[PDB]
């Protein structure tokens, strides 16, 4: 079993994202990038397609066969969690 | 043991059929003498029994001379006593009229004995039967959760249940009560009771728009019915009818008030008193005869007639949907296979037979009773299952 | 003294066409929030949940309209499936192929009725780890079974800065503190 | 400190939850005699405290002689005074009209202390009572606040706010005539006043958010039956001028039947037509469905007041929340064994397995102060108030 | 001489068709003009900002169209975020998930309040570099922060002759003064 992340679903074969059962989308935005989750599978879902451009940070929009009905979810925050950032440029011009 | 026209189903089935047949236009209930055991009853055999043991004398005398109760009947205990009643006072008042005074005193004192064992079987309570607040005890535990279940499964814009019965007792009176919810008999008024035979068609409505009504129907009369001095029927409370008659024959020894009482069908020659049975059976068939019934059958042991032909004329409906419950079902087969069982056994045994979905009989023995019949129907989704009113009350007892 | 619900009535169903359920409410309300034994909640707002009560099954329906007709209130809503009881418990079914009748009740929908809507079987339980809450209300639990999510293949998206890392990391790291002995890579 | 059907509940939770209560179709408060302590008010053990050391030879004929009082209560200060005042009054009553001039004499000076007592203590402000703006001081800043909050947080078309009290003191008329708010306490006229049960029906309307509903269970300090069967309001200078000076200042009681107050005087067939009118309208306003009803400063010493507010939460929609400072002693006193009634009310109520119930505790995080910093402000209410500049620059240059 | 609200009504809700929002106009010309005490606002085109008071919150939308329904007036809007108090002020948040109820009114934004819509995280001005001014109003100043601009790559686009060279200057003269030991080529 496999676990697929990125940021451009355009860049995926329809195969290799069919053969998902679930999907974790969160926010996403633009127009190039929403057509292939409406065409990993038939119609009967857009009513949870649209809130996907105005979704804030941290939440989440889940559906598949692990939910009896798609659920909105706020996710927890892991601690401790991967590394915060890479180098400022204010700090280290300013050390003087 | 579940048979659908000669086969069998197990209980998951015959749930989801239950449920299935709740939700229908037309609900009704049929509740038979052998219902009422739970609160301290008896059955008519063991009636029968408790007669011939107390008074041995009248017995004698009740085969040789009149030849109206077999010998072979009495020793199987198959003796119709309702029908026994009916034919002592046609000889009563023909002897009467006849003015034959030697022939009364023996049937005036052969009434008393079996109004006396009668109706001793019917108080339920015994020596508390004036009382108040008689439904809030043990004993009529499953009367109030048969009634909330079939009253709060119905959606708007379709009848009230409808409840048939036969017993002349005081239960289902006293359940209802104590749930605050108000029946309708027929009869109006306070101070002077009286039947009114076009009272069953009105409902309860709200001025700004609460809707808790429900029937009820006696086919054998009730303890607390009789007629005066004139030509009309009345109604009394418990007390009152224990206070004038009730007392008088259950510890009088030489009491016999005449053709006061009403019950069990007793006195039906005369012209005003058989105008509650008729409207009573008018009802009855009027009822199940409507294109979208669905009925259910308890505690009947089928020793009438007329009952059963309505039930079998009403049968050949394309919409009629029938549940029947009888603890007898292999014990008769037993008999049937040898040489057939009694009518009763034949009846039901013709009428199981019969190569249809429509109808259905339950057997199990104990299983079948009728504390199991009350938990087979389904239960409301937001009924509350929580102790709420009953502390509060007890809170606000506690204010002092 | 007894009522047979214990959550107070709102509206009542005035018109049917077969897929959209028209609704009006009693003049009183005007302040869309509701109250029962549990709290509070609200109803009116698009992309809620109600219920109607009908016979022994209850159904829940999605708020779409608020459209004016003191005047009076209107609100269109749809079907998405019902609630059952059958032994002890109750069971959510995802077919909405019945519709209520006419004059028949809205009913708000408690928080213990929300957490059945959105669970799973009592013995898979045990063997599930939390994932969050809901937004609307912040009140609910999500759970989730490990048999069912790694059988296939599992697709994360998101943009650029909202969070996919942390859910990585928090989805991996539960389930190696769960079950010692698990190969990944 | 706050429960909420046996559980514990943070101050964030309780924040929000009293914000969603005050959006509610029906809303309602009830001020007790706390609530005027923090602006010159006592409390009733203060009253009979004073009452103690100010008339000591009295005290003895109220307990060996005539038996209304009785020793242990007397010594812990757990007496009333409203049930002593009504039985002095009865008590005198019965005397006169029996012609009994030997004790007739004896209760008209315990009426006259009583009544000293009770006055010196209703007042606010002392010798001021008779002056002009008195809403003007500091310290009605509170009741100032707790009425604009609740008045702005209503959505247009909605009901007015109800008013509840046990007091007799004149805080709150004087706070609200200063806003400009009118208050309806059912009486209408000027020279002449009168009681109609009808005015409560009343509003207002603009030909081309002002009133608010005041309901008193005690009577007041202005209140008083003439000659002719109607009683009749008055100001407060009139009321000074009238008999509000004589009984303070001179030894003089010869009205058994002028005054109002304190809930005493029910045996007469004209007093009791306002009290029934005011318990009648408080009973039938909590049986509305959705409905909200906040409790301070009141304690639960009422028969009556507790056995309605037990019996009205059987309705699915009523909500109350109350503030008691003394909570904790109660459990203590409680589980060892001892408290009064009012305790035992308390604490059985605390328990429930309900969600309609908070109970907040505390030493002054309960107090009448912090009740109102719970009541939030509209994000576009106005607070810049720099119209007294101008009224200033105006009276300056006259 | 009590006022509860110092700012003038324009209208009020009549529909919710979803995400939209529609308005109707108050009788006579103010709906087109308003003055409060601080000055002079509009609300006559499409592109503009309205507020909508539901209490501890103020929902800010933008409005689309305007059409005659002397008639009725009609106003159609979409949402964007909402303005609450923290602490002693306010802060804006940009999550549209919320929308206001039936029969409340709408008022134009202040110079006031169009400041907190367009600022910064209140702990980003040692690092604050001026741009200019917005060009509806010509009454807010844009601020940006060293250490999230210049930190990825960035993009300057446009035709010939509009004005390339001169934000160029402009951004690298403004960084170069803020610390004195940067570095650009
Ligand atoms: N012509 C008439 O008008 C007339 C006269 C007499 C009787 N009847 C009618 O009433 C009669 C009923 O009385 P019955 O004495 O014949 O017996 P029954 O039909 O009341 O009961 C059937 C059997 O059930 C047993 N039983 C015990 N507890 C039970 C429970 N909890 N649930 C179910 N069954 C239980 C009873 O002991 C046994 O009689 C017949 O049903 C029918 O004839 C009509
Ligand atoms: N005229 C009469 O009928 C009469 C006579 C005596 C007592 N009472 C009253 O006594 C009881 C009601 O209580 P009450 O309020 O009327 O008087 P009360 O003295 O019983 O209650 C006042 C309570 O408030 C608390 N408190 C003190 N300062 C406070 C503050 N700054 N903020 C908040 N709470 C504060 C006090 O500890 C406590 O006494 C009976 O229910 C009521 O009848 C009436
Ligand atoms: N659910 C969440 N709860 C709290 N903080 C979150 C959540 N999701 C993301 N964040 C925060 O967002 C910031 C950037 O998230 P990050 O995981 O780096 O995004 P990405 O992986 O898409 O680059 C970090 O501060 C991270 O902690
Ligand atoms: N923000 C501005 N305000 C006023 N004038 C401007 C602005 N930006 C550019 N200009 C004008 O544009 C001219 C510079 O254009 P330039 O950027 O050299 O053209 P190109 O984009 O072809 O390099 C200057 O004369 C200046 O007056
Ligand atoms: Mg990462
Ligand atoms: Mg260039």
């Amino acid at each position: 079993s496999l676990i697929v992340s990125t940021q451009r679903p355009s860049e995926l074969s329809p195969t290799v994202l069919a053969m998902c059962s679930n999907w974790f989308s969160l926010r996403l935005t633009n127009e190039r990038d929403l057509q292939a989750l409406r065409y990993a599978m038939e119609s009967g879902n857009e009513q949870i397609l649209k809130q996907i451009s105005g979704l804030p940070r941290g939440d989440a929009v889940a559906f598949g066969s692990a939910f009896n009905l798609p659920v909105r979810i706020s996710i927890n925050q892991a601690r401790p969690g991967p590394k915060s950032s890479d180098a400022v440029f204010s700090e280290e011009w300013a050390n003087c | 043991s579940i048979y659908q026209g000669g086969n069998k189903l197990n209980e998951d089935d015959f749930r989801s059929h239950v449920y299935s047949l709740c939700q229908l236009d037309n609900v009704g209930v049929l509740l038979g003498a052998g219902a009422s055991v739970g609160c301290g009853g008896k059955t008519m055999k063991d009636v029968w029994k408790s007669f011939k043991q107390n008074y041995p004398e009248l017995l004698g005398a009740l085969i040789d001379k009149y030849l109206l109760v077999s010998q072979i009947d009495s020793d199987n205990n198959l003796v119709n006593v309702e029908l026994l009643i009916d034919e002592a006072t046609k000889f009563l008042s023909v002897a009467k009229t006849r003015r034959c005074e030697d022939e009364e005193e023996e049937f005036r004192k052969i009434l008393s004995s079996l109004y006396k064992e009668v109706t001793k079987a019917a108080l339920l309570t015994g020596e508390q039967f004036r009382e108040k607040n008689q439904g809030k005890k043990d004993a009529f535990k499953y009367h109030k959760e048969l009634i909330s279940k079939l009253i709060s499964n119905r959606q708007p814009g379709q009848s009230a249940p409808a409840i048939f019965t036969t017993n002349y007792d005081l239960a289902l009176e006293w359940a209802a009560e104590d749930l605050g919810i108000q029946l309708f008999n027929g009869f109006s008024g306070l101070h002077t009771r009286q039947f009114y035979p076009q009272n069953f068609d009105l409902a309860f409505r709200n001025v700004n728009a609460g809707h808790y009504h429900a029937y009820l129907y006696k086919l054998h009369g009730s303890l607390t019915w009789y007629q005066n001095d004139s030509l009309t029927v009345n109604e009394v409370s418990a007390s009152q009818a224990y206070d004038e008659y009730i007392n008088d024959i259950i510890n009088k020894d030489d009491f016999y008030r005449g053709q006061h009482l009403i019950y069990p069908g007793a006195n039906k020659y005369s012209h005003t008193i058989g105008f509650v049975y008729g409207e009573m059976f008018r009802r009855f068939g009027e009822f199940i005869s409507k294109p979208q019934t669905a009925l259910f059958i308890n505690g009947f042991g089928f020793g009438d007639y007329h009952i059963n032909r309505i039930i079998l004329g009403a049968l050949l409906n394309p919409s009629f949907h029938v549940v029947i419950y009888y603890p007898e079902l292999k014990e008769a087969i037993t008999k049937v296979s040898k040489g057939g069982g009694s009518e009763a056994e034949k009846a039901i045994v013709t009428l199981k037979n019969m190569a249809f979905n429509q109808v259905t009989v339950v057997g199990g023995g104990s299983k079948a009773y009728f504390n199991s019949f009350v938990e087979h129907l389904p239960y409301p989704v937001l009924f509350p299952r929580d102790n709420i009113v009953d502390e509060l009350v007890e809170a606000i007892a506690n204010l002092s | 003294l007894f009522k047979l619900t214990e959550i107070s009535a709102i509206g009542y169903v005035v018109g049917l066409e077969g897929e959209r359920i028209r609704i009006n409410l009693h003049e009183g309300l005007q302040g869309r929030l509701a109250s029962h034994r549990k709290g509070v909640s609200s109803v009116t707002q698009p992309g809620d949940l109600i219920g109607f009560d009908a016979g022994n099954i209850l159904v829940v329906a999605r708020v779409t309209d608020m459209a004016f007709v003191i005047p009076l209130r209107q609100i269109i809503a749809y079907a998405i499936g019902f609630v059952k009881r059958e032994l002890n418990g109750y069971v959510f079914i995802s077919e909405d192929w019945r519709l209520p009748a006419l004059g028949s009740s809205a009913v708000p929908l408690t928080s213990d009725f929300l957490n059945i809507i959105y669970s799973i079987d009592k013995e898979e339980l045990p063997k599930a780890v939390e994932l969050g809450v809901d937004s609307r209300t912040k009140t609910v639990k999500i759970f989730a079974s490990v048999d069912k999510l790694l059988s296939r293949h599992l697709a994360v998206l998101g943009s650029t800065g909202y969070g996919k890392s942390n859910f990585n990391a928090l989805l991996t790291r539960k389930v190696s503190e769960k079950y010692p002995n698990s190969r990944i890579v």
